[PDB]
RNA sequence: GCCGGAAAGGGGGCCGCCCUCUCGCCCGUCACGCACCGCACGUUCGUGGGGAACCUGGCGCUAAACCAUUCGUAGACGACC
RNA sequence: UUGGAUUGUUCACCCACUAAUAGGGAACGUGAGCUGGGUUUAGACCGUCGUGAGACAGGUUAGUUUUACCCUACUGAUGAU
RNA sequence: CCCAUAUCCGCAGCAGGUCUCCAAGGUGAACAGCCUCUGGCAUGUUGGAACAAUGUAGGUAAGGGAAGUCGGCAAGCCGG
RNA sequence: AGCCUUGAAGCCUAGGGCGCGGGCCCGGGUGGAGCCGCCGCAGGUGCAGAUCUUGGUGGUAGUAGCAAAUAUUCAAACGAGAACUUUGAAGGCCGAAGUGGAGAAGGGUUCCAUGUGAACAGCAGUUGAACAUGGGUCAGUCGGUCCUGAGAGAUGGGCGAG
RNA sequence: GGCUAAAUACCGGCACGAGACCGAUAGUCAACAAGUACCGUAAGGGAAAGUUGAAAAGAACUUUGAAGAGAGAGUUCAAGAGGGCGUGAAACCGUUAAGAGGUAAACGGGUGGGGUCCGCGCAGUCCGCCCGGAGGAUUCAACCCGGCGGCGCGGUCCGGC
């Protein structure tokens, strides 16, 4: 256990690194969607999601 | 937490937790004993298939009434049902488990579900309307479950 | 190798040979072996029954049951065809 | 070892058929099996008794018949060794 | 605002109870029953699959016609 | 010149024992601040029951049940999520003594809008008469107000311990 | 016909002090937003409910999930104290370990089998005397000095009380 305390600085960095990788593959899907319609409402989907998160880290917060 | 059964290696292990379940606790026990010592793709998989009615749960401690399914040959047991509600508790929880065992850099095609128990949460309260004028409880029993994975190649 | 055994079937008799000793049994000669110093479950059936896993080879073996589905000679559900 | 008329009846009695229309028991078998005609609450009528309230194995009429999901037994249905 | 099979009283979003106003077309004697328009609703605290027994509520039964039962109880006949 | 933050009470204990027993003493754990031995004193002083009292929890049991009043179906939208929400298209019911449209008594914010999905709405809900925020009831002519009805009720008087 | 302080009474009121009292099912019904919530048309009836910690230092931040919920991290002496949070028993339940299982279970007497720990078992007691065997003291008896104490029919010593 004492172990994995000395590491756990360099298992939060990668779970980050792999959150920003997925992000940016969400984006890319997001940029490669042809159809306008899809891309609008992928987007609009993306944006309301990301929304909810800071409507609910303020309300933890508060 | 404090859990109940402490792992043999921290390090190949990991861990989740439920409290206040809204589920049946004798179908999580039933769902839970089926489980008990699956491989993760192996329950992840057996617990979709108890949604669709492709296998099911044998009912083993708690089986009053609990009517005969053809299914259930497989257990060697008679009587077996497919609990949806506690069949996606436990799949929530085993998905939660495995966001933790990528949190800690283990073979997620590796885990083995090794501890699982459930136990009993405070009831939540209602009440029922009978015949003359009477009003009888109408409780709800919830459950707590926790379980450990562990990589074992 | 041939024989005979079925009630819940005999590792028995016999054919041979190319093997090998005159020891095996009785009565004596001849000396020896831990003679562990008075002392308990010793001496067999026992290459026991079950269970694991190991080595070492020889010959060989590559299936079904259940579920899902289907049927309706069947059926509360299982079961059954 | 029966079908019916009368009676709440048990009993009894008669008609008809029949081989014969024997007697009985099982908490006077059997009300979480039924019915509720009788008996046996509260309403009322008549008779006799009592000054009276009231009484009458004396008649009359109307009168709530609850629950099994437990264990066993039994009947079927899975399965167990 | 509700004024009642969810805003009231019955312990409750309870088949109960609770005072009135208005009042279309057809059939028909008719404010009866049945279909419809205006207006309203989504089957009355849940759905799916099966189609066993025993129930609950409706039906129909050859021949006989109360032999059933304490008793034609129930059902049936009749019906304008 | 008792024990105690170098760990008191309490509780748990396949640990060691004592006593015929009531009971007791040690060890380990948990805990975190008070406690006991003796000689006397005092008492609201020892529980198995009382159809005991209060609180908690089981088997029954994932069982009974969620069956009065004919009935739902398709596509789309919102959404993490749809048998149940919303729109539209079908099919149906109520069938002017209505499941319609308005009022009296009663309720008292149930009204309207937005949001929430913890609890509740005996399944679910993206919905609600739930919850949280805010709004909303405008009178010389509509009622009360006024008048008497059945009746209630002062003064005078009478009665009365009051 | 009339008045009249003191000694005397006081489970209401204000303000006080105390206790061989109870210690949150006790003590007032009420330690707490208690004659409150609630019930009844009314008269009336009438509860349950105290405890995180020394200090909120009340868990920033990362992560899965829609969320509740978790996994990490951090605070603290301690979250094995995490907003109904001191200690946290019993019934009841879950899981792990060990054994067992067709006359319901349980039980008393007797053993045997297995476990769990203990003995901190595993070469087994010490003690007095004496004999011998090797060593080491500043050491015995007897005398002298000083102190202390006991006893003395010091037959019947001096002086006290
Ligand atoms: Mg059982
Ligand atoms: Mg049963
Ligand atoms: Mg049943
Ligand atoms: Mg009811
Ligand atoms: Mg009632
Ligand atoms: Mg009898
Ligand atoms: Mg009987
Ligand atoms: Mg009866
Ligand atoms: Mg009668
Ligand atoms: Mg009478
Ligand atoms: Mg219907
Ligand atoms: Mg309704
Ligand atoms: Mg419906
Ligand atoms: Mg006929
Ligand atoms: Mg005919
Ligand atoms: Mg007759
Ligand atoms: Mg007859
Ligand atoms: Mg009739
Ligand atoms: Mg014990
Ligand atoms: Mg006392
Ligand atoms: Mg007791
Ligand atoms: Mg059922
Ligand atoms: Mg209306
Ligand atoms: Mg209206
Ligand atoms: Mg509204
Ligand atoms: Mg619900
Ligand atoms: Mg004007
Ligand atoms: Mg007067
Ligand atoms: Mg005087
Ligand atoms: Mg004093
Ligand atoms: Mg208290
Ligand atoms: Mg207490
Ligand atoms: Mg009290
Ligand atoms: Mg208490
Ligand atoms: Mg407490
Ligand atoms: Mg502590
Ligand atoms: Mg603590
Ligand atoms: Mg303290
Ligand atoms: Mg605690
Ligand atoms: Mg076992």
């Amino acid at each position: 256990e004492n172990f994995l305390k000395l590491t756990h600085v360099q298992r939060q960095e990668a779970a980050q690194s792999r959150r920003e990788e997925k992000k940016r593959a969400e984006k890319e899907r997001i940029m490669n969607e042809e159809d306008p319609e899809k891309q609008r409402r992928l987007e609009e989907a993306a944006l309301r999601r990301e929304q909810k998160k800071l409507e609910k880290k303020q309300m933890k917060m508060k | 937490v404090r859990y109940s059964l402490d792992p043999e290696n921290p390090t190949k292990s990991c861990k989740s937790r439920g409290s206040n379940l809204r589920v049946h606790f004798k179908n999580t026990r039933e769902t839970a004993q089926a489980i008990k010592g699956m491989h993760i793709r192996k329950a992840t998989k057996y617990l979709k298939d108890v949604t669709l009615k492709k296998q099911c749960v044998p009912f083993r401690r708690y089986n009053g009434g609990v009517g005969r399914c053809a299914q259930a040959k497989q257990w060697g047991w008679t009587q077996g049902r497919w609990p949806k509600k506690s069949a996606e508790f436990l799949l929530h929880m085993l998905k939660n488990a495995e966001s933790n065992a990528e949190l800690k850099g283990l073979d997620v095609d590796s885990l083995v579900i090794e501890h699982i128990q459930v136990n009993k949460a405070p009831k939540m309260r209602r009440r029922t309307y009978r015949a003359h004028g009477r009003i009888n409880p109408y409780m709800s029993s919830p459950c707590h479950i926790e379980m450990i994975l562990t990589e074992k190649e």
